[PDB]
């Protein structure tokens, strides 16, 4: 559909069986969820955003569905404030910036 | 509240 | 336009009769400026994200040209890493999220 941006854009994603509330974040090159256990291989990184980084870890190949879109992708997991999607998976499930 | 989630990649 | 999300959604930006660029974020509530002198009265503020707080001023009913679009608002200023549109403009601008 279409989503205002009065209110922050806010949607319910279901990762690895658990709904969770994440921020569609067109200003977040990655996707990054707050802290939880996922599966398999990982490797850590550094990221940056508007107040200095973070750690992460990275984990790759994760199914993610991301209101109504199945996705696979890659997913960070650190001490985000908020669980974002960013452009990897938005780009994904097909999502632009209209106006 | 925090509200500006900027991220860059690694 | 319809804008994609391949690359970062850096666009135009003219404020003050400067040219400059900046990246549209549906992630930020508010619209932050990296350091600059914009005119009149300010309140300093904190904003978050990844990484924590940063100190910025916040100045009111600046004009400002997004991607060709006449804005007036509440523009922050400080030491963000990139200009930032958030989405107090991103709404003036007539933007939504489409998928």
């Amino acid at each position: 559909p279409q989503i205002t941006l009065w209110k922050r854009p806010l949607v319910t994603i279901r990762i690895g069986g658990q709904l969770k509330e994440a921020l569609l974040n067109t200003g977040a090159d990655n996707t990054v969820l707050e802290e939880m256990n996922l599966p398999g291989k990982w490797k850590p990184k550094m990221i940056g955003g508007i107040g200095g980084f973070i750690k992460v870890r990275q984990y790759d190949q994760i199914p993610i569905e991301i209101c109504g879109h199945k996705a696979i992708g890659t997913v960070l997991v650190g001490p985000t404030p908020v669980n974002i999607i960013g452009r990897d998976l938005l780009t994904q499930i097909g999502c632009t910036l209209n106006f | 509240r925090p509200g500006n989630f900027l991220q860059n990649r690694p």
